[PDB]
């Protein structure tokens, strides 16, 4: 499904900006 | 999963920080 | 120099699109 | 890491395919 | 809501590229 | 608001100009 | 300057996550 | 309509990460 | 065109070399 | 190079905006 | 102001909110 | 070519529009 597609990119972002150092994983 | 958390209502910080790996 | 917080925005959004179903994990340090 | 490899010198698809969790 | 919240990304995306030097105003209400 | 105004339908330029501080 | 442009943008999708509801005036000077 | 300005915002971005140096076309429907 | 086959069901890193201009 | 990568990323975005219906080719060389 | 703060460095999220229009 | 050009000055919307498919 495309619109999760694009969801899934944002949330990445999202991780990104949250998690600082730490990282984060991302498993759909 | 984060896909149906978060795309289909709006994840808060503290529900995002769940997804680190701190 | 390449500012790394801006560069690591970009490779976390290459990763989503590269790695697919598999997903990823972004290690940072 | 990733940052280390990738933000000094452009990865390419395949190089960015190492990190997966394939 | 989520189709807003993501809308929203891309416009202040715009914003910020249509706007330049004189920056601008994001008020979701 | 912006977002009722520009998430329903696309926004045009001057449309977007509007929320400038110029 | 470019860099300072690429930043910015990086920074009017951060104030978008982080401001919420509150929205914000982005003043880049 | 919103959903493919939206589509094509981030299909722009994954041409240009896997088109590489043949670059790309983007003809919106 | 690329909207009508990817704005739907996603399309692979490999359906979307379709559009690059090799 | 990193640092023309991570532009292009954001010209390929300034042309979808920018151009529209149009369309744009983006070409590296 | 906030280009200086965090483009020479990275600003944190608490940073950032101090940019907020609360 | 738009590499050249825009990543170390800033190109305004006029010159992005020059490598548009009109
Ligand atoms: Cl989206
Ligand atoms: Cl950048
Ligand atoms: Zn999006
Ligand atoms: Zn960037």
């Amino acid at each position: 499904f495309v619109n999760q597609h694009l969801c899934g990119s944002h949330l990445v972002e999202a991780l990104y900006l949250v998690c600082g150092e730490c990282g984060f994983f991302y498993t759909p | 999963g984060i896909v149906e958390q978060c795309c289909t209502s709006i994840c808060s910080l503290y529900q995002l920080e769940n997804y680190c790996n701190c």
